[PDB]
């Protein structure tokens, strides 16, 4: 195919899923320390009105 | 059976129709575009005593859940979205796949 | 007679305040406004059970 | 009267054991989480130089 | 008497509700709709082992 030195399509789709790995493991280490699971709309925005109301 | 577990037995006996109680007992009735197309006549004594209904088009753009009736509905529809996409990625899929074969025959 | 039905007419306004209390998030478990509402407790559409309470 | 105002004067200054204590036991329970959490979390910059010795 | 009806006619519907839900990926186990399927278990073609749920 190419065999070059310009582009690593291998090192960058490792890239990207390092991203998604680490964003959710980051999105963890959060939720044990608060001990909520809901701490941000961004979790879930249904939750947190209800929860918040409860 | 009650109104609620009826629509559960639609769902069970055939995958070629989904439905749903909204919130009064009123069937909310589905048809896959994709695959059902033209208009679903009933028939029987029940579908009499019931509401015959009219063959209104929805797609996921006027998709919204505000009543719990539209809550049902809208899994309908994104279920019909979701078979769709995923059997228009499948067609690039085989596309991938033959040009994976012409290009190693073509070196050839 | 008269001192037992001040305690009864008291526990009487228990009764009609503990029916318009009991709210679980703004909503009315025991008011009567709480119609036939449906839980989706099934993984696909229709799959729900009903419960009222009266 | 001095009875009454007694009983009163708790439960508005006096705490009872009960839920202080379980609160005092729980708050320990996030102390320490939190701190092991910070054991798993210094090492993030650690992974980082792990790619490139 | 009349309390225990009430609880077999409601747990009559989870028998019920079990069998129309049970599903694995918008098929049907337990509805009786799930015909003999024959599952390919070999190398070539024919040799399939079939299976019933009534």
């Amino acid at each position: 195919m190419a065999v070059n030195v310009n582009t690593n399509v291998s090192a960058m789709t490792a890239q990207r899923y390092l991203t998604s790995a680490t964003n959710a493991q980051q999105s963890s280490m959060e939720r044990l320390s608060s001990g909520y699971k809901i701490n941000s709309a961004k979790d879930d925005a249904a939750g947190l009105q209800i929860s918040n109301r409860l | 059976d009650d109104i609620e577990e009826l629509a559960t037995y639609i769902n069970g006996q055939t995958d070629m129709i989904k439905a749903s109680v909204d919130e009064e007992g009123k069937l909310q009735l589905f048809t896959d575009n994709n695959r059902i197309d033209g208009a679903a006549t009933f028939g029987g004594a029940l579908a009499g005593e019931l509401g015959i209904g009219a063959a209104q088009d929805v797609t996921v753009d006027t998709l919204d859940v505000t009543t719990v009736g539209g809550a049902q509905e809208s899994v309908a529809i994104v279920d019909a979205a979701l078979k769709y996409v995923d059997s228009h990625r499948a067609e690039l899929g085989a596309f991938q796949n033959r040009f994976n074969h012409a290009i190693n025959n073509l070196d050839n | 007679r008269v001192a037992i039905q001040e305690e009864i007419t008291a526990l009487n306004d228990e009764l009609n305040r503990v029916a318009e209390t009991t709210s679980f998030g703004g909503n009315k478990l025991l008011n009567g406004t709480f119609a036939t509402k449906s839980f989706q407790i099934g993984a696909d559409n229709g799959e729900a059970v009903m419960l009222n309470i009266k | 009267i001095n009875e009454n105002v007694n009983a009163s004067k708790s439960r508005i200054k006096d705490t009872d054991f009960a839920k202080e204590t379980t609160a005092l036991t729980k708050a320990q329970i996030l102390s320490q989480a939190s701190s092991s959490v910070l054991a798993q979390a210094k090492q993030a910059p650690n992974s980082a130089l792990a790619l490139l010795g």
